[PDB]
């Protein structure tokens, strides 16, 4: 076990019960996450999505891929006029958001 | 001397060309790395004061089927050639005053389908 | 009208239509927004040498809307912000062309570096008093989950929005810009869209 | 026995080519992944004395029309019309030890194009 | 007779052969080793879809050994590591691909 | 019959072919979205025992002019174009001891200014 | 107004109005600026040119 | 007459002068001045071996 | 009419075309910058019921010698040689239309190429 001192004062007992979830809801939504791409503007900043592979497909039995919520995204139009994007999300039950750039 | 005929739309047209192709992808070994891809039809056809290729490639968006048949001797058909669920991607009309043919149209046709005798093949549109 | 993409893009600067040749738009929920547009003008209009580049950067500060609207299932993002740089720029003797760089509103509060401390107040009341004295005009949701006093905060050179980036975060609160507002706060949002492999998404 | 006759600034000419195309995109399963573009008309011409065509590409400013006539044997068969068109591309070649001593050739760039009850339009932002 | 190429690589994942498309393997004496596969899924064999990610994700942790034989001088270099993090990739319908780091 | 005659440095030439161009840049949607650029005069003509084109491209750096006059054979002329404030770009002879031409030149030319008939071609040169 | 200490200790009223005064034009030369290319020999570093 | 470029550069070490590929040269008022010059051998002269 | 042959691995063939080029590099004002380089000779031969050629390439990895003799008259002319070579092409081509139609071409890469009083020499260090 790895022990380490807070970086923000705490003043009692559930001031450092908070401060520890928020730590390890951090590092337990990092364990798997997704990045796709498509050209569909109905996805949209913080909400969730259900990813799945077609029935059709050779030989699948599972189609559940997951449940991630939308933490980042790009969007594009090229010199020709054609609309696309990128995101990435984590696991959609996540109650902590990443750190980000705070410093 | 070869015939080919094109029922599209209701109607008849004249075949001066036709063409089709299949492709599959192969290792740097020889082995092959992917499945069968392609399938499109592209055909060279007379112009007449009639302009309904034109209308279903602008006017309209929708799939539509299409046959191709040629006949042998100058009766007795040789193949057929069949589509369902495409669409035409390109189209030119050219004229010429001197040198054969004065008006022509070339288009071609993309399609999830495609029949030819006792062969088939068959696209994965997941829909 | 028919010929239409699957998805059409529209931008308006200060209310009026822009006439762009490429964008670029990008959204976290941990960082700034930022927008990239690219303007052209035409050969029948005149240049940027008959305007004037400085009558040109008098629109520093403007709002600009971008909304995007897929045809087939009648669905829209909007996004709003402001212009923070300006470039005019030629080569070879052309007319010339502009480059518009902006973001949130959150991008301006990151340009002033100061000292100040707080004694005895809660989050709710720090976030006011930093947005009090901004300058910018923005609208705000205020609903953090602690609720209690701190003794004691200090502000240590740095900017209104990094100095509330780092305090919001160490308390485990979601801070970010929704498009059309600045949320403080959890807003309970349960809204789910089905995407499939090879049926609107090309690449996973 | 075929002719063609272009109708243009107040003038006719005879034509030895003409040309027009479409198209959209694909992707790698046949599924159209785009729109149509396109629609630039190709004509070719004899020339006679007469710098018109040369005159209307320098007049930057203003767009024009112009309308071709086919005509099947010894009647009117089709009639290709544009409206609102620049001329964006124009060569003139004169050789003399070979055929065709004098040709100009040039594209035309317009925003509506018509012919036989079908009709392709782009939109403009102005 | 067989057209053998000057070094032969040969790549074995928890005691089994590995059938890669490319490779990249760092050393020094002064930071950690780094490698990089990318793993092939033929036509015929089952994709990436029908075995899962979660199945593929049990990898981590495993032992992978890393060979390289020199024919005309019988030279040997001889790697031995463990997996770090796992990428299952796919694009426009294809069957996919995994890349081991 | 066709000729053509070339003026140029105070001597006359035996056109064999000659052509020039123009453009303008087009937008994805087809409008324009340039000026009109080009201009450049490309000449084919009979090297007969003397050099005076090859030492205005080397010999010389100052601007020039010419002229090139049709005529249809029985010596009508109908079109006369000429150049003003030119440079000489590319030069090159060739011989071919086979038949037809055995003996030519081929050079472009660059200039500010183009006139043919009644329309001409000015450019922005700047001081 | 934003206030932050000095980076360098100061001695007299007049050393701190020398420093605040060399922050300000730094500050202030950041407004608007240039950047171009040619094929002339005679621009030189530190010097002035007019456009 | 001789064709010049419109800008001569000449490049001398140690005062004489190099024969040279390619040059860069960078010019700062806040920094250090930096230059890179590729220096040619030829095939008729010892090489960088010899 | 000219007889060209070829001998190669103790048999004779009878030649249809045959090159080799060398090459040098320049400097932007025309100055050599390199050494020679090149060499490769290109043949082209009638295929027959023996494939001695195919199993130099394949079944052996050890270089060979090689000879091609060119007469005018009837008499001896020109002759090239290589020792040291590999064989690094091969194509073989069928068409049922006329004027030999079973054909060979390959190409060589040798280390030392004769021809005349002539000599092409490369380095390469063991």
């Amino acid at each position: 076990e790895a022990k380490l001192p807070s970086i923000r004062p705490a003043y009692s007992a559930m001031d450092l019960e908070h401060y520890g979830d928020a730590g390890f809801h951090r590092n337990y939504s990092q364990l798997s996450q997704i990045k796709a791409s498509s050209r569909y503007c109905g996805i949209r900043l913080g909400e969730l999505v259900v990813t799945r592979v077609p029935e059709s497909f050779p030989g699948v039995k599972i189609t559940d891929l997951g449940r991630y919520r939308i933490t980042e995204i790009t969007h594009t139009v090229n010199y020709k006029g054609q609309y696309s994007n990128t995101f990435c999300g984590v696991p959609g039950g996540t109650p902590i958001m990443p750190w980000g750039d705070a410093v | 001397a070869f015939r080919a005929t094109l029922s599209f739309a209701g109607k008849e047209f004249d075949v001066l060309d036709c063409t089709y192709s299949l492709k599959r992808d192969v290792d740097s070994k020889g082995r092959p790395s992917s499945n069968i891809y392609g399938g499109q039809i592209r055909l060279h056809v007379e112009s007449t004061d009639d302009t309904s290729i034109l209308e279903n490639m602008t006017n309209q968006f929708k799939p539509h089927s299409g046959s191709i048949v040629f006949k042998k001797g100058d009766e007795a058909k040789m193949k057929e050639l069949t589509w369902e669920n495409g669409y035409i991607t390109e189209f030119t009309e050219n004229i010429d005053i001197v040198g054969s043919q004065p008006m022509t149209i070339t288009f071609v046709v993309s399609a999830q389908v495609i029949k030819i005798g006792g062969a088939q093949f068959e696209q994965n549109w997941p829909k | 009208s028919t010929n239409l993409d699957a998805v059409s893009v529209e931008i308006k600067v200060a209310g009026k239509v822009c006439d762009y040749v490429t964008m670029e738009l990008f959204q976290s929920v941990s960082t700034h927004h930022r927008f990239k547009i690219k303007v052209n003008y035409r050969p029948d209009k005149p240049s940027v040498w008959a305007i004037g580049p400085d009558v040109i950067f008098k629109q520093l500060g403007e709002k600009v809307s971008i909304i995007m609207t897929h045809h087939e299932s009648g669905e829209k993002t909007e996004f709003h912000g402001l212009i923070s740089d300006i470039h005019v720029e030629g080569f070879d003797g052309n007319q010339g062309f502009v480059i518009l760089e902006g973001g949130s509103p959150t991008i301006l509060l990151d340009r002033d570096p100061a000292m100040d401390c707080y004694v005895e107040q809660n989050l709710n009341t720090i976030v006011s008093d930093i947005l009090d004295k901004s300058g910018v005009k923005m609208n705000v949701t205020n609903n953090p989950k602690h609720t209690d006093i701190i003794p004691y905060v200090a502000r240590y050179k740095e900017t209104s929005y990094g100095f509330l980036s780092r305090l919001l975060r160490s308390y485990g609160e979601w801070f970010y810009y929704n498009g059309e507002t600045l949320q403080i706060g959890d807003p309970e949002i349960d809204t789910e869209s089905r995407a499939g492999y090879d049926v609107d998404l090309t690449g996973v």
